[PDB]
């Protein structure tokens, strides 16, 4: 099971954000054993909150935790640069299990928001002649560094064959990422279009290519 | 003073076992349950299981039942993880972490359910490569055109354009790791259109591990 968290949230220094963590009566709702973990890019997770609202040693009270029904929430006030991280909720689950949320990127904005440039390439004729096919979705110049990518074949979602990179800081402090959809040529030619959908700060950019 | 010292990163074949260790210090070893947790791409943190150092009793998460074995050596304060029959889905950073508080059996288990002190992590990649040169494909087209540098191992690859003459508007993206355990990257140049057809564009790909140097014209 995966407790449900938003993919990302952002705000400016000195402001407050809240991250939700939605579970069930057999975990978040059923026991008072909800904890939160902070993880910096390339870093080690660190405990921020336990038993829903308690803070361990070293955590200031501007970090706070609550619960309503099956949803736990972490609030961070007075946002500082060090607060930019992935946050994970975690709950005991019946019986004798622990389950994590999928994580939320909290960004502390230090330059204006910038939407991603998206470029989608269809498979090349040379690749098809090698009996293979790859769609390439390139994502650049976005800020802050959090995106999600979804793929559509015609009007439908496609989950198989998708590999997506983490965002990488560019020279200009904006970010780049990319997503690859691997297909058989038969699969490629059997649809009328494929779409790459990039979501950033609540808005989705879509690019489409067609086999013909 | 609580410290968990993990063994390092590893590269493993599909079907191999993964064995990692975690040496504990700065506390009474037998008093604390130890957890293992991993951070896997496209997934958040994933709890794998805990072990009680007293009698070696464990609890495993459902998805690792039948493929995970947690053990302990009390005389060396060391914890071991063995994960069987690796697949690409097992590429992840593996952590050991200490429970918050000792268990009071039959009375209080609350401390079992919190990860307080963490190992530094063991970054694991599951791939059966083997040095392998890339296949380079043109990405046909201000306009954007590129080269796809597909299926190589290991890193890195370098890409230049027009024998080094073209640098403006060039964006070479970080590589993705495919479930095949092979890397792919793309390099894209944004050129003034009207210079299209007027100008030839060639990407020059270098993969030193396999000694491959490819030029690819992008029509």
């Amino acid at each position: 099971s995966v407790l449900t968290q938003p993919a990302s949230v952002s705000a400016s220094p000195g402001q407050s954000i809240t991250v939700s963590c939605t579970g069930s009566r057999n975990d978040v709702g059923g026991y008072d054993f909800v904890s939160w973990y902070q993880r910096h890019p390339g870093g080690v997770p660190k405990l921020i909150i336990y038993e829903i609202s308690k803070r361990p040693s070293g955590i200031p009270q501007r970090f706070s935790g609550s619960r309503s029904g099956n949803t736990a929430s972490l609030t961070i006030s007075g946002l500082q640069d060090d607060d930019e991280a992935d946050y994970y909720c975690c709950s005991y689950a019946s019986y004798d299990r622990l389950i994590f949320g999928g994580g939320t990127r909290v960004s502390v904005l230090r330059q204006p928001k910038a939407a991603p440039s998206v470029t989608l390439f269809p498979p090349s004729s040379e690749e098809l002649q090698a009996n293979k096919a790859t769609l390439v979705c390139l994502i650049s110049d976005f800020y802050p560094g959090a995106v999600t990518v979804a793929w559509k074949a015609d009007g439908s979602p496609v989950k198989a064959g998708v590999e997506t990179t983490k965002p990488s800081k560019q020279s200009n402090n904006k970010y780049a990422a990319s997503s690859y959809l691997s297909l058989t040529p038969e699969q490629w030619k059997s649809h009328r279009s494929y779409s790459c959908q990039v979501t950033h700060e609540g808005s989705t950019v879509e690019k489409t290519v067609a086999p013909t | 003073q609580v410290q968990l010292m993990q063994s390092g990163a590893q590269l493993r074949d599909p079907g191999d076992s993964l064995k990692i260790s975690c040496k504990a210090s700065g506390y009474n070893f037998i008093d604390y349950h130890i957890h293992w947790v991993r951070l896997a791409p496209g997934r958040g943190l994933e709890w794998m299981g805990w072990i009680d150092p007293v009698g070696g009793i464990t609890k495993y998460a459902g998805q690792f039942q039948g493929r995970l074995s947690l053990t302990r050596d009390t005389s060396t304060n060391t914890l071991f993880l063995e994960l069987s029959r690796l697949t690409a889905g097992d590429t992840a950073v593996y952590f050991c972490a200490r429970s918050m508080r000792p268990v009071d059996h039959g009375i209080d288990y609350s401390g079992l359910f919190v990860f307080h002190f963490w190992g530094r992590g063991s970054d694991v990649l599951v791939s059966s490569a083997s040095t392998k040169g890339p296949s380079v494909f043109p990405l046909a087209p201000t306009a954007a055109l590129g080269c796809l540098v597909k299926d190589y191992f290991p890193e890195p690859v370098t890409v230049s354009w027009n024998s080094g003459a073209l640098t403006s508007g060039v964006h070479t993206f970080p590589a993705v790791l495919q479930s095949s355990g092979l890397y792919s990257l793309s390099s894209v140049v944004t050129v003034p259109s009207s210079s299209l057809g007027t100008q030839t564009y060639i990407c020059n790909v270098n993969h030193k591990p396999s000694n491959t140097k490819v030029d690819k014209k992008v029509e």
